This record gives C-alpha cells, structure tokens and sequence, in this order.
RNA sequence: CCGCACCUCGGAGAGGUA
C-alpha cells in the first residue's frame, strides 16, 4: 500500500482545503498529466483512484470516434462492437490496463496542481462569501480584453466576467479603468466556475 | 508562499525547481572507468557510494 | 506470423474477430501510435 | 454449459475432465482455476458459454454478477459487466442477468457478458417496461399467510401459537423480541418450514449475518431453499454489502410481482454493523450509537410493505434484549416505535423447557381484522380475555394443556364455546 | 546430524566437540556460531546435513523453516526456502517441512533447502493432494471429551465440576471468563494435564503470549506438551507472527486429519496487540478500540469448528474482566456473542479459599446434549434445578461436600436416585 | 494535521609545436 499518499490525503484533508473528493481528483489528474508529459508520441493518459488503500492505475484510453483525426488516441468503433456498438459516440473510455509508472520526481507538477486547486477552492470560498454578502453595486478593474468577454477585479483572490452581448455595443472597456455591473448567475464553467455579470 | 515548504516537510515527496547540472562527458573522447574517487567534507553524512 | 499480414489489413478488421485480446489490441495500439505499422 | 452448472460439480469430476482434456495437474488446483481452464478450452472449440447471478453495480460505473453459492461475495470468477451494458437496458443493483458469457481474454481478469438472456427470472421486454418499487401504493397485509400446516405435528404448536397470538400476512413487518438463549433459531426454521409447506409461492430466502458457521451448516441442510449467510469472520462491511444485496434482490424480485419473505435474525447486528462503518461525525448518542447509523436499518425495516398491484415484501427479524449492553437496548427502544408486530419472548418461562414461550398478553397485530375474520377476533379476545389474569407460565401451561387435547386450533374453539 | 538435535543439547557438550573436531576457540563463540561451524566441518567431509522445522513464507515471497523451541523467532540461522521451491510444491505458511539442507556459499547468510522429505509429518504424496480447510464442512460438537480422571485424586474435583458444569467435545469454542487473581493458572494447567494423560491422541496445545518469564518458565516444566509462549519483553509484532504461526500449523494439522485442541490465555492480550499494530483508520469506537482490531482475534476464535470429513480444532479461549480497563470490558461483551460457552469464576467464592472457584449457576454449554446421554442430561437438569436455589458458595460447599463421598460421579448419581 | 473513553562563455604567467 501507498502509505506516502495515503497520510498526505488522511492529514492534510478534512481542513475545507481537501473535500476528500476534489484533492483526490486533483491528484488523479496531475498524475494523468505527469503520465502525459513522459511519453512522447502519447497523449490523452488518463487515471482513476477513488481509495484509501487501492493504489493507482494508469489505464491509457482512445477516442472513440469514425474518423482518423488524432492517430495517436483515437480508436475505432469495432473495438466497441464488442459491447454490442452501445458505447455511443462522444464518450471514450474503454481499453486495456497498462503498467504503472510512479516516481518521486512526479511530485513536482503533483504539488502544482495541488496547490492550484487549493487556490480554485478558496476562489470558490470568496465566491460563496460574496454570495452571502451580495445586494450592492460593484467596481471592476478590467485584466485583459478578449473576443466576447472581458473580466474584472476585486482584490480578495476575487474575480469577474461580464459578457459582451450584455455590455453596450459602442463602449469598448481598457484594462485599469472601473466598470460597475451587477451579477445575478454563475455557471460553471471549466476548470472552475466564474461569476458572470450582466449590464442590460 | 510558507504554507507550501510546510507540505514538502510533511511528506518525504520530492518537490522542487530542478536543474540539471550533471557531469558529462565531452565530445570525442571516450575510455574505460577504472578509478572512481569521493571526497566528503567533515559533518555531512555520507552516502551509499561513498 | 509476419507484421506483413497483420498490416494488410485494417485495425478495425482485426478488432471484429475474437481471437484478438485486449492486451494484443493495447499492444498494436501501442506500437500503430509510432506510425510504424498498422496504418490501414 | 452453464457456470452454475459446472460450480455445483464436485471436484472429482472437474480434476477427471481436466486430466482427460491433458492440461496441468488439476490436484494442487483451485476448484475456481479448474472451471476457467475448462471454459478456455471450451470456447477455444467455438462453443458458447452462458451464467447468471445478481448483478452488483460499484460506485465507478460497472457491475458484477455475483454467484448465489458464495453468499453475494467477491470473487474471482465475477462477471464483469461494462457500464454501456447497464446503459443499454438501464440495468439497477439487483437485477438477475442470466444470458451468454465469454471467458476473459488476453489482458482481462473476469468474464464478460455478451448478451443477456433472462433478466431477474423473466424477459428482457418485460423487464425493460416495469413499475419502480418507489411507485407501489403502500397498503396493510391483505392476504393471509396461515402459519398452521394442518398436518398435526408437535412442531406445528409454535406455528398455531403463532397464528393465535399475531397473525402474519403478505408483506408484513413484525419484530420477534427475545433474550439471549430463547430459542430463537428452533422457532425461525418452524417459521421457514411452515411457509415452504404451506405456501410454496412464496420465495423463501434466510439471510444469516454474523453468525456462527456450525448454525450455519445447521440451517444450509435442514431448510429448503436459498440460503445467504455471512459469519462473523467476516468484516461488517462485507455484512453490509451482503444485506444490500439482499434487500436489491427481494426488491427486484417483488417489482415482478413475486412474493419475497427474509427471515434476518440480525436487525441489531445489522445496526452495530452500520454503525462501525459509519465515518465519525463528532456527535455520538447515547449508548454509543451515531445520529445516522439507526437511519440505514430503520429504512431496510421500513421497506416491508404490502403491494397492492403484485408482490409483496415479508421482513420477520428477531430482537435482543437484556443483552448486557445498553447499545442493544437503545436499539430495541428505538426499533420498537417503528414497526406494527412485538413479539416478545420470556427468558423466565424459556429456563423451564416450556415452548414456546410466547409472550402472549404484550403480543398484538395493528391492524388484525383484515387477516382474521369476526368470528375469528373475536375467539382471539375471548382467549386473551380469559389468559390475561393468569401468570406467565401459568397461560402456558393453560395452553398446552388446551391444545394437547385436540389437534386443530379449530376444534379448540369450536369446543371453547 | 539435524538441526533440532544439535540445538537441543547443552553448550557444554558443543564446545567439548568444537574442541575435539579441532576448530578456534569455542567459548567466546555463540552457541549457534558453534553449531554454524561444526556443519561447516561436518559437510567438509563430505557427509550430508538435514535439518526441518514449520515454513514461515515472507511478504516477498520466499521463507525460513523455523523452530518451535524459540516461539518462531526470526534468526539469522535457519533453513532458508526459495520462492522456486514454494512454487514448485505448492508449499504454504504452516507446512513441516523436513529434508536435506546445506550450508550457505560466500554470499549468503543461510542454509538453503534442496529437497523436501517429508512434509507435515507425513508422506508428500498425501501432502499435495489434500482438501483444504476452507472446504471442509463445519459440524457441532459431536464426539465427547471426557475431562475426568477417574483415578479418585483430589485434582480431579476441577475436572469432575467442569464436566458437570460445561462439557466440553471435540471441536468446542468455549470462554473461560474469570477476573484477575482467581486461579485460571492452576485450572488451565489441570485442563492440560487432564488432556494429556485422558487424550493424548490429541494434540495439545498451549499459547502464553504477553506473559511472565517465570510463568512460562513454570509452564514448559509442568505440563507434558508444547508451550509456545511469547513474553511481554517482545514487541506486539512478535506477538502477531506467533499467533498466525501457530494457527497455520493447526489448519494444517487439522487438514491432516488431527484433533487439536489450543488453550488459549492471551486473547484479550492478542487483541490489544492487534489494536496496536494496526495502522491509524481514522475511526475509534468506544473503548479505545479500533474498527479493524477486532476482525483478527475473532476469526482465530471461529476458527475452531468439528470437521465431518475428518479432524478437529478446539479451542478454549480464557477471558478477562473487572480489570478496570473499559476497553477489556468491551472486548469481553463483544465476544461473549460469539462463543457458545462461558465457564464463570466467581471472585467471592475465591476470597473464601474455596478452590476451585468456579459459578456454577452463569456456566453452561449449548446444544449439550450432543455430548452427553439423556439419563445424563436428565441428571445434569436435576442437579441444576436442586442447586439453582442455593447460594453460589452454599452450592459450591454442596457440590464438594458431596464429590468428596466418592471417587467417581456415578456413584453420586446412583446415590442421588 | 487541535484534546479518547456508553444513565431513563573571463584576465595574467610557464612550457611546447609549425
């Protein structure tokens, strides 16, 4: 047994930094990315453990789809037909179980993820405490201006996006000036969720 | 931040900004190991070679 | 025997008969991501 | 070929049939890796291979099809069963999937399952189209299950008893509350015999937890049925998991319109079991039982009920008292404001050799009227009428005295009046 | 030239042969030093050297044939066993395994095993072809072990009471529960000499773990049998490893077609030596007992059961109470739902100097009409009925008074018609 | 990682090669 990982997850949860769920995601997924960054040739590795004493893993999955897009993690639909063809397109989890490769030097971008993570749940922390303390028009300072989008700033390791279908079509916002907007929905967007704003 | 070194003492897992600065050998020469020397200053613990 | 044969015909032909294995279809997945063979 | 079938043979034959196909000396050989040689090279001809077992669904996404033999545990020899199977006929926990299997090829460690045949004992199609348990309207034990064989025997006493103190019927929930070394287990197989003689409609299953293997012998070669037993050399997680699949199975068999009875002698292990795998929670009631450890049993209580439209689940558990412990009592405490049916035991008369010792005055049934008829209650409440001011031992020895005159309860009452 | 041999004499006669066979001097050297080196000379003369001892298989696959005499202590010399041999004869941890041996190379630290002679004591043949104890079908008590002596000693009143109070077969799983300072030594010690001289077919044996040097000491040099002891100067890691090693070597004999019967004195101690071992879960129930700490012990106790097919493992374990330790208290109530016999001692009866101490009124035996006649069962009622009223030391004081009319107890039950 | 215990990638010098 993985007693390292297993006092890692036992002591250093249970604080509303680790969830028990979310860090064991996190060190699956950094893992996985460790596994991905090894080889060369091999992308798209992914790795699965949801236990104290099971160890990990490293099961490389393909894409299940008709083309030949992406020869390297791509796979056909006659390896599903041995489910009778029900492993419908769009999901892709099906293969063989390879060997494992573990290594002390995978802490490295394990600790990073980590420690991001720990980061997008104390952004999820400030999101909940604005909710509680919501009800006043706000300031913003703007980040960066992407297409369609915009962001705003409120330092408290606190972050906002305003949509640009909901903002007027002739102001054109620049980083470091103050934007006032209302949020009334947060969806979850990838990798996180991220309050959005609306003006109209 | 000092809340992460505390997690590195916590667990033996390696976790640091490594640079590789290891003794090569230079180009065009070639040859037979046959002596191999390890000189440890006083105090420090040695290692397994050592 | 030969790779040759093996190569002649497509991945998805040798996936429909069920004398292959996963381990067997893991390693010809393995060894077509190098574009060495089983390319069609 | 069947992996039942091949199971159930004994070894002999299996070492005989491998020695005779020429493979590696079978003797210093598992029974499990025998019956997997010999489907290998079975299916190496071309031949199909078919099993069957309740399906086990785990928290990732696939399931398993545990074997009947093995009380529902993890083996080997599982079935694998990929989540685009369960996808494709929205199989649940519980659902018999009896169809072709195909041994495990080059990298896989458990059988797969090519197409489903027979789900839990029927169709597919009519499986596919059901009504949920959920969706059952709830009712009162409608349908009598009389206790009394009619035959005559001296083990049909504690069945008449029975019948005379708290009638049981289709679906119902009743408790047999009893001290330690009160003959519990001589009335639980009576109980079991009767139902199998006289209503052998009704799946009978005797799930034993925690329990001891010599009474588990005892009880696997003396009824006929099916037997799920658990002893305690198990952990009570294996206890837990043996119990839900127990209860997935009985639920899936009455969405079918079956009648299921589980004669679980282990409703307060069942709850110590709960509450040693329950995750601490920092609040710890009285006797030393967690706020949500009583939640799960009361719940697998409480799922005893009466269908209306088809099927019915029976739940008889016996209790422990004056175990010493006061967890056990704090158990039965709370256990008692839940159910309809006390049946309740005497250690006092017990010590005397007079079975059964029944308490007869603390008995009851809510609801009896629709089980007996007018005439019938009414016998009931002129014999509780006439018992009451007499003792404990001295009702029993009434009783025995009154039915060793006659050999039905019928004639007793009709010579009562 | 065996190893067990060698072992067994003094040093005195080893270094007077180190010093005849011409070798550096021996009394500064250790005692296996001496016999390191006298195998060294032996097989430079070209002789073979033999040695045996029980199989311990390791986590990383190979094992050392070990010594009985050292409670199995790990040594640096021992018959080493190679994980190509385990494989080969499908040798497991428990197995006797007896054959030729030779002395380490450069490089090794030692004696590695060539070929096995005799395994369990019996022929090899009969050894790999062998049902295997999970197979077995478990049984109640049926044969009868009848602790009387009969010789008319006054040693034999303890046994007389016991087979009076709790009979005790073949394959029984009883509980002697006595608080400290009542003379469970003393008992346990009649129980083994009543077992050596009455049975001695069967194989006796007896586990002091956590104990007194001088306690076990005493042990070794009073009973006719073996005493694997491990004293309490050893971590509680030692303790777990003779435990499993002495329970594989009963399985084994008991798949061998042996009648073991283990007295057992540390299973309070067992468990609290597993409840230290075991890594931190993260739960703590009540007690300071861990979820997992339990799981152990109690299978060591079911492990004990009749087997139809041939052989028998009975184990009487001795419990603890009013120790003033809660988690004993715990312990005690969680296993007392696990046997099916509980041999009382009461500690009033013991302040009285009244030897043996033992409540008749709380002790007793399930299903003890498997081991005894009617008329006897009939007598043991009646006896228990006239006594039941009695006070514990006025009963005891009867039973003496009335043992100590005859030698025998048949006498006392044609005295009491 | 905060507290053990069950009642309703440079500069100088020396030597050498053509």
């Amino acid at each position: 047994m993985n007693k390292e990982i297993l006092a890692v997850v036992e002591a250093v949860s249970n604080e509303k930094a680790l969830p028990r769920e979310k860090i064991f995601e996190a060190l699956e997924s950094a893992l996985a990315t460790a596994t991905k960054k090894k080889y060369e040739q091999e992308i798209d590795v992914r790795v699965q453990i949801d236990r104290k004493s099971g160890d990990f893993d490293t099961f490389r999955r393909w894409l299940v789809v008709d083309e030949v897009t992406q020869p390297t993690k791509e796979i056909t639909l006659e390896a599903a037909r041995y489910e009778d063809e029900s492993l419908n397109l769009g999901d892709y989890v099906e293969d063989q179980i390879e060997s494992v490769t573990f290594d002390r030097i995978t802490t490295q971008t394990a600790k990073q993820v980590i420690v991001q993570k720990v980061r997008e749940a104390e952004r999820a922390m400030v999101v909940d405490q604005f909710r509680e303390h919501e009800g006043e028009i706000i300031t913003g300072v703007v980040k960066k201006v992407n297409r369609d989008n915009i962001s705003l700033d409120l330092g408290n390791n606190a972050e906002a996006v305003i949509l640009r279908e909901d903002m007027l079509p002739r102001e054109n916002f620049r980083p470091g000036d103050r934007v006032r907007g209302v949020l009334y929905s947060v969806r979850p967007e990838a990798r996180g969720a991220q309050l959005f704003v609306t003006r109209s | 931040t000092p809340e992460e070194k505390l997690l590195r003492a916590i667990f033996g897992e390696k976790a640091s900004d490594v640079k590789d600065s290891s003794l090569r050998v230079p180009n065009g020469v070639s040859g037979t190991v046959i002596d191999v020397q390890v000189f440890t200053r006083d105090g420090v613990e040695k290692d397994k070679r050592a | 025997h030969y790779i040759g044969d093996l190569v002649q015909r497509t991945e998805v032909e040798l996936l429909k008969t069920p004398n292959l294995g996963k381990k067997s279809l893991t390693e010809i997945k393995d060894v077509l991501a190098s574009r060495g063979l089983s390319l069609g | 070929m069947n992996l039942t079938e091949l199971k159930n043979t004994p070894v002999s034959e299996l070492i005989t049939l491998g020695e005779n196909m020429g493979l590696e000396n079978l003797a210093r050989m598992r029974k499990q890796d025998i019956i997997f040689a010999i489907l290998k090279q079975h299916a190496k001809s071309g031949e199909d291979i078919f099993g069957d077992g309740v399906l086990e669904i785990l928290q990732d996404g696939f399931g398993f099809l545990r074997s009947a033999d093995s009380s529902y545990l993890a083996g080997p020899d599982d079935i694998y069963v990929s989540p685009s199977q369960i996808r494709r006929f929205n199989l649940r926990t519980g659902d018999t999937i009896s169809g072709k299997i195909r041994p495990p090829k080059e990298g896989e460690r458990y059988f797969a399952l090519l197409k489903v045949n027979e789900v839990n004992f029927d169709k597919p199609e009519n499986a596919r189209n059901k009504i949920l348990f959920e969706n059952l309207t709830p009712l009162h034990a409608n349908s009598r299950l009389r206790m009394e064989r009619g035959n005559g025997s001296t083990e049909d006493l504690t069945a008449r008893v029975l019948d005379l103190a708290s009638p049981i019927g289709r679906g119902q929930r009743g408790l047999i509350v009893a001290p330690p070394k009160a003959g519990k287990t001589m009335l639980l197989q009576n109980i079991a015999q009767s139902i199998a003689y006289n209503h052998p409609d009704c799946v009978l299953m005797v799930l034993l937890i925690d329990e001891r293997p010599e009474e588990v012998t005892e009880m696997q070669r003396l009824v006929k049925g099916e037997v799920v037993a658990s002893t305690f050399d198990e952990p009570a997680s294996r206890h837990v998991q043996v119990a839900e699949m127990v209860i997935e199975k009985a639920k899936r068999l009455v969405e079918h319109k079956k009648d299921v009875i589980i004669l679980l002698d282990s409703i307060t292990r069942l709850a110590r079991a709960y509450n040693t795998v329950v995750p601490a929670s920092g609040k710890v009631l009285t006797g030393g039982v967690d706020a949500n450890a009583l939640h799960r049993p009361k719940r697998f209580f409480g799922a005893a009920r009466n269908v209306e439209e088809g099927g019915s689940l029976t739940i008889i558990a016996t209790a422990l008292i004056d175990t010493g412990s006061k967890m056990d009592e704090v158990i039965y405490e709370e256990f008692k404001g839940t159910g309809n049916m006390e049946l309740h035991l005497s250690r006092k008369i017990a010590e005397k050799r007079v079975f059964p010792a029944i308490d007869y005055n603390r008995s009851g049934t809510r609801k009896e009227e629709l089980l007996t008829t007018q005439e019938e209650l009414q016998k009931m409440w002129i014999l509780r009428k006439i018992i009451h001011p007499m003792g404990e031992i001295d009702a029993m020895e009434f009783l025995i005295n009154k039915l060793a005159m006659t050999k039905t309860n019928d004639d007793f009452f009709e010579m009562m009046k």
